[PDB]
């Protein structure tokens, strides 16, 4: 409920205590409710610890564990300039695990609109933007019942949010290649009315109910525009309604052997009939060089959206034809498959998870999301270490067993998944009946090969 | 680090294949480190891939099974032959005759007829062909083609006609068949000092008989029919040059009537070949361990290094892969430009290699006669060894391929490993064309993936789009024009993705090659700011204006 | 990696201790003084405004705080990567049972002479170091208490439960390098910090003859002066006798106890060599196996063994970290008809071991595997195995 204590503050920790100004260590709060406000009178404690710990030890304080009103509430920091963001959530709503990669993205969405965190927050203007983002922020992190077959992607939601990816829907080369031309006839467009070209168009990207279709977009950009569909609750929208126009303009900031040009970026969101088709803009560059949308822009994304709309239906049968690999109420049961070098998940459909319903098949779902989260956590903390080998330069699997049961049937459900790192960092999710000795290698071979983009 | 990913069926129940525990990669049939076995047989029972064979009637399958192994090991073998992917015969000089047939990977029936034995007088067969019908039969020291009508489709009726060729007491009188039954031809490696090294054989009205001959400029590799205009017999002949070096002379007769000729000049003396099943693409296997190929469209000569003697090559009847394999068991795969391919057999951990040791397989020393995937999915490969173990090597490729493995299919996974510059050469063995359709979409997998992502990548994308503005070998018009709205526009997104970059002479030539109006003046205000290529660019776009 | 824990006097905010380890090793190094205070003085912060400060990690380090009833609070600082809250949770209930078991509750709460609490916790840091570095013990983590299975069972436990009325108790144990190997009913009906802490503190201390070290039992005897006895028969080997106030010094003559313990030296000696091993000498276990954690959950205790391999790939005392982190992991999916497996390595085979767990029928097992097993057989390994050790639990 709304009553759960919580809180966001964005503090300086420049710790000049003594001074006459009130709460001048705050730069930023919310919610202004009463819920917060106890958590709002120990923020002496984050602000001595994010002192002091870092004096200790060689590393910035990332969470920690209070107790308020029974509650465990995990609180997130982050200490950009010796100034910094914390996020206080409850333990009963949101593991650890999940918060940490919770302020991650919201760090990640904080620079992408704004250009850097602490600006972000200085800056007075962007006050009630920010309470409107930590509401939704705060909603699908302690409210999820709002959810904005019944409550799959709230299940899902607990894996889901963890993984560096997108979900995306495979098709059949037939389909495929209408969408990619499709997004290269808006890519190589230049049309006005001898003038200096508005922006370079970066790349873009289209998704379908929920599912990315196809990118010309980077890796790095794409996961960017995720992170921030998924805090305004753009794609399931696109997954649940029916949208009849949605026109989103911001400036973004996505980081960007010669050097990368210097220049300032626009994302476009468009999007119809379940379709969202986004654009990443470049101003200077090649191009002229903040301003609303053009309009040609938003004219050349909805002219690309009726071409679309032409194979919606043939989208929507692949969707609908039976599971692939198939699934039983062969064994297998559910996956999912990760390429962490692009932003690709492959997932049973939420039609083809209706379509293996039953009273034991919502709670095998969960039970499932919610191993891969465990399984995660532990994937992860490889990932850093060999990330950090990485750097310097310039664990492998895991699975579990439950037996489930509605004098009914029972039924072996194994969750595993399976990292590669080498040739590519990749992570593959599956779940299936102990009656078949499934091998990871066969499966991820199978599930990775031929795979594209 | 791109591989396929294989598993292997071993049909016989020899306690001699000493396959190695955990090596779950390799399955054996079973007669009538034990935990890892049991294992092994819980994955193989869990599979529908059962360990032991049926012993129960009516069909015995255990005993016939060993019946055939046996006349395997005690004969050679003239013929083997598929029917369908789960139907095989095969002939022994013993006059034996067997066919089974399949389920999956697994063997479901043998049949052993020996009732031809005691009713076909001969001396040595060397060869056979099978149709339902009928039997073709050839010996190494007669002239006696002896011909077995059906009487079924056993009860059949059997027939001699007189071999008019020289040196019946030693040549060796090789057979092949045409898809039109009424066809065949016979032909020998005749070396000398009535001249025929070649018959021309027909058949009809329940008889064979000799239409043609004639001798060859020199002594084939091979002689084979051709599936388009399928009376055509297509050869390939080893020859010595008046250089005194090796080459290979690609004859084509229509019998006395040669009517084409091709000369590929050769590193060292070609051992072994096989035509790709588009026929555009012939390859030689060669001494000192070398692999050429020869395409016609592009009337280009590849040369790649193996890294075993390539005595017996077969093409995947997609046409989009090479088998080479050596008579030890070294297998190796290549794509259409001659790239390695790294293989593995299924392990619980991943470790492609650049080749498949056989070797493995077993202590026997029998050797591998015969590689062939299995005629008319195709990711079963027949093996078969001369006084050894018959078994076939499953591909197991893809999921959302659908177990298929064509070029387009290559290219995608050299993309997901990154192997671009191996993708651009298959991209350029595409000739387009009639395969243009499958090149137009691997280029555009190509060219996806480098504009999402350096100057070699740069030079990758200028080949890439290279291998349709710049061909090695000219394109037909109308394959220009079904794809020339779509390679444009990924040319633009390059020429886009170049001005971003300080690189604008190359973006320049770009512009100037594709012409489209104002184009230049994306040159001109990022050179205006080299600096004269502002003005240059200003004159470019009043070419146009 | 180093650790660092700290213990303060909630009344007044002075320091009681400050222990540390480096490299699992002993260290004398402790944090600065102003650091000390503002740790505490944060926690006290917290303390009124109504809110305990439980955690806070940074990327390095792992920082856990407790406050125990009114009086105590503890800082841990662990600079050590998949260190979590739970495994320090539990470290700082051993230790403030540890401090119980010291003083008792009595002194420990409501504390006003902090300069005695200074003094008489000196003891303690003993067994706070050996806590803090490693050893091969996991009940400080699990909660259950070490154990061994003797070739002999029967034989052991009857001799040691008719010994417990002679004794003058009903708590009597056979350890061995801190595991029980044999105890009677009243011994098993310990708590679960309590029963642990126990042997850890006989395991820890140098080894006596006739030790006497007063034990404030938390479970119903928490400000009352109960002791505990143990006798060292062979190295690593001693017997403790679990006694209240009353039991006479004399429950200790060799004249009473050679009777109860002469007749069980062969199988006191087959459970000698076990060492870091829980199972008897020729026990069937599959050859892939490098060690086991074996848990009773209904019965609370545990085995747990690192098998002698010479292929040392990984070390023993990787072999000791590798399960005790993988029961840390097994617990948050567990713990409250099920498996669990890891592996670990590189792409290439014989890179990293395999592990295993099940439950079934109220025990688990935790399995650390060779490099070659193969990863769809395990769950039939994982069931056969269990099925052997199914009759020893």
């Amino acid at each position: 409920g709304l009553n759960t204590p919580h809180i966001i503050m964005y503090l300086t920790l420049q710790l000049d205590s003594e001074t006459s100004k009130e709460e001048q260590e705050i730069l930023y709060h919310y919610p202004m409710s009463e819920a917060s406000q106890k958590l709002k009178s120990v923020r002496g404690i984050f602000l001595t610890l994010c002192d002091m710990l870092e004096n200790v030890t060689g590393t910035q304080v990332t969470s920690s564990s209070l107790l308020l009103n029974g509650k465990q509430i995990h609180v997130a920091y982050w200490k950009e300039s010796d100034k910094l963001l914390l996020i206080g959530l409850p333990a009963e709503e949101v593991p650890l695990p999940r918060l940490r990669n919770m302020i991650e993205n919201v760090i990640q969405t904080l620079k992408f609109m704004y250009g850097s965190l602490d600006s972000a927050f200085c800056q007075i203007e962007n006050v009630p933007r920010l309470d409107h983002f930590f509401n939704l922020f705060f909603q699908r992190a302690l409210q999820p019942a709002k959810l904005h077959a019944q409550q799959y992607d709230a299940s899902s939601a607990v894996l889901l949010d963890n993984l560096p990816g997108v979900r995306w829907l495979t098709l059949p080369l037939e389909i495929k290649m209408e969408l990619d031309m499709a997004l290269s006839d808006l890519e190589a467009a230049d049309f006005a009315e001898d003038m200096r070209r508005l922006y370079t168009i970066l790349g873009s990207s289209l998704f379908y109910k929920g599912y990315l279709i196809c990118s010309h977009l980077p890796k790095d950009d794409l996961i960017d525009i995720a992170v921030y569909c998924r805090h305004y609750c753009l794609l399931p929208l696109a997954a649940k309604q029916r949208i009849g126009q949605l026109i989103i303009w911001r400036e973004v900031f996505p980081q960007h052997v010669f050097p990368e040009p210097e220049g300032r970026y626009f994302l476009l969101v468009v999007g119809l009939k379940h379709y969202m088709l986004c654009v990443l803009l470049e101003a200077g560059g090649c191009a002229s060089k903040s301003p609303g949308p053009d309009c040609v822009y938003v004219d050349q994304v909805k002219t690309t959206l009726h071409q679309l709309d032409g194979v919606d239906s043939r989208i929507d049968e692949r969707l609908a034809s039976s599971p692939v690999p198939c699934l039983s109420c062969n064994t297998l049961f559910h996956y999912v498959a990760l390429e962490t070098v692009q932003g690709i998940f492959i997932t049973p459909t939420l039609e083809e998870v209706a379509q293996l319903s039953g009273s034991i098949h919502p709670q095998l779902i969960k039970n499932f999301h919610q191993c891969c989260l465990s399984i995660r956590a532990v994937f992860q903390q490889t990932l850093v270490e060999e990330k950090k080998k990485g750097l310097n330069s310039g664990v492998k699997e895991h699975g579990v067993l439950f037996e489930c049961s509605p004098a009914p049937p029972v039924m072996a459900y194994w969750v595993v998944g399976r990292l590669f790192l080498h040739p590519k960092p990749q992570e593959l999710y599956v779940c299936f009946h102990d009656s078949v000795t499934e091998i990871a290698i066969e499966i991820a071979f199978k599930l990775f090969f031929g795979l594209t983009l | 680090m791109s591989f396929c990913l294989t598993e292997l069926h071993l049909w016989s129940l020899k306690n001699t294949l000493h396959i190695a525990d955990r090596d779950i990669g390799i399955y054996q049939y079973y007669d009538k480190e034990h935990g890892n076995l049991e294992k092994k047989q819980k994955l193989a029972e869990s599979r529908d891939y059962p360990w032991t064979l049926k012993n129960r009637r009516p069909e015995k399958l255990r005993d016939s099974l060993k019946e055939l192994e046996e006349l395997m090991q005690n004969s050679r073998c003239v013929l083997s032959k598929w029917k369908n992917k789960y139907v095989c015969q095969l002939l022994f000089g013993s006059g034996v005759l067997v066919s089974l047939s399949l389920s999956g990977p697994q063997l479901e029936k043998v049949v052993i007829d020996r009732s031809l034995v005691g009713k076909l007088i001969s001396d040595t067969i060397s060869d056979a062909l099978l149709t339902d019908s009928f039997i073709i039969l050839s010996f190494l020291a007669q002239n006696k083609l002896c011909f077995i009508q059906f009487t079924k489709k056993l009860d059949y009726k059997i027939f001699y006609y007189e071999i008019p060729g020289p040196i019946n007491k030693t040549t060796e009188r090789h057979l092949a068949i045409n898809c039109v039954h009424d066809r065949v031809v016979c032909w020998w490696p005749l070396v000398n000092d009535d001249r025929a090294n070649l018959l021309l054989l027909g058949y009809a009205q329940g008889r064979l008989e000799v239409l043609s001959s004639v001798r060859t400029e020199w002594d084939p590799l091979d002689v084979r029919f051709g599936t388009k205009q399928p009376y055509q017999v297509f050869t390939v002949e080893h020859s010595v040059s008046v250089d005194k070096e090796p080459m290979a002379d690609s004859c084509i007769y229509e019998c006395i009537q040669c009517v084409s000729v091709t000369r590929i000049p050769l590193k060292s003396k070609a051992i072994s070949c096989c035509r790709n099943v588009t026929e555009d693409k012939l390859i030689l296997g060669c001494e000192d361990s070398s692999l050429i190929l020869y395409e016609t469209h592009r009337r280009v000569t590849l040369l790649a290094q193996t890294e075993l003697l390539p005595s017996l090559i077969s093409c995947h009847p997609s046409g989009a892969i090479l088998l080479v394999g050596s008579n030890q068991g070294e297998l190796q795969i290549f794509d259409m430009a001659l790239s390695p391919i790294n293989i593995q057999l299924l392990a619980e951990d991943r470790l492609p290699r650049e080749t498949l040791q056989f070797s493995k397989l077993f202590d026997a020393s029998s050797s591998l006669v015969q590689m062939q995937w299995i005629a008319p999915i195709y990711d079963l490969l027949f093996l078969r060894f001369e006084r050894g173990p018959l078994g076939v090597l499953l591909f197991k490729l893809g999921v959302f391929t659908r177990g298929q493995l064509g070029l387009i299919d290559i290219i995608f996974q050299y993309i997901h490993c990154d192997e671009i510059y191996e993708a651009i050469n298959i991209l350029s063995s595409m000739n387009w064309d009639t395969l243009g359709h499958q090149c137009f979409i691997s280029m555009s997998a190509i060219v996806n993936h480098l504009l999402r992502q350096t100057p070699e990548r740069e030079a990758q994308l200028e080949t890439s789009l290279g291998t349709f503005y710049a061909p090695t070998r000219p394109l037909l018009d109308s394959t220009i024009l079904e794809y020339r709205d779509q390679i444009s526009k990924y040319a633009r997104r390059f020429f886009h993705h170049l001005l971003r970059y300080q690189r604008f002479e190359k973006a320049f030539l770009l512009a100037v090659d594709v012409g489209a109006r104002d184009l230049f003046m994306d040159i001109h205000y990022l050179a205006l700011d080299e600096l004269a290529l502002a003005e240059v660019a200003r004159k470019r776009a009043s070419d146009i204006d | 990696g180093t650790v660092h824990l700290l213990c303060l006097a909630a009344s007044s905010g002075v320091p009681l201790f400050c222990r540390s380890s480096r490299g699992g090793a002993p260290a004398r190094q402790q944090l600065p003084f102003s650091v000390i205070g503002s740790l505490n003085g944060v926690h006290m912060f917290g303390q009124n405004l109504e809110v305990q400060l439980s955690s806070a990690r940074t990327e390095n380090t792992t920082v856990v705080w407790k406050s125990f009833h009114d009086s105590i609070t503890l800082i841990v600082l662990s600079s050590e990567v998949g260190i979590s809250e739970l495994r320090l949770e539990r470290l700082l209930q051993m230790v403030f049972g540890a401090m119980v078991l010291l003083v008792g509750l009595e002194e420990l709460t409501n504390i006003r002479n902090v300069e005695r609490l200074k003094k008489d916790l000196r003891a303690s840091y003993c067994l706070i170091d050996s806590f803090l570095g490693d050893s091969e013990l996991i009940g400080d983590l699990t909660q259950c208490v070490d154990c061994v299975i003797p070739p002999e069972g029967s034989l052991l436990q009857e001799a040691l439960s008719g010994f417990a009325e002679a004794a003058g108790t009903t708590f009597v144990s056979l350890v061995v390098s801190g595991r029980v190997v044999a105890a009677t009913e009243g011994w098993w009906r310990l708590g679960t910090p309590e029963a642990v802490l126990l042997p850890w503190l006989v395991g820890s201390l140098p080894p006596q003859t006739a030790r006497d070290y007063p034990v404030y039992l938390p479970h119903g005897s928490p400000t009352v002066p109960h002791r505990l006895l143990t006798l060292t028969l062979l190295p690593s080997l001693e017997l403790c006798l679990l006694c209240g106030p009353s039991p006479p010094l004399s429950q200790l003559y060799p004249q009473l106890l050679e009777r109860w313990w002469q007749p069980l030296l062969d199988p006191l000696r087959a459970c000698l060599p076990l060492g870091p091993r829980a199972l008897p000498s020729g026990f069937p276990l599959h050859t892939d196996i490098l060690g086991l954690l074996l848990l009773h959950l209904e019965l609370k205790r545990c085995l747990f063994t690192v098998e002698p391999l010479g292929d040392k790939e990984p070390s023993p005392e990787q072999r000791r970290r590798l399960l005790r982190n993988f029961y840390t992991l097994v617990t948050s999916t567990h713990f409250p008809p099920r498996a669990c497996y890891l592996v670990l390595g590189t792409e290439e085979p014989g890179t990293g071991v395999r592990l295993v767990a099940l439950q079934l029928g109220l025990r688990r097992l935790l399995l650390l595997l060779s490099p070659q097993s193969p990863t769809h057989g395990l769950r039939s390994l994982a069931t056969h195995t269990l099925h052997a050790l199914t009759p020893l639990l």
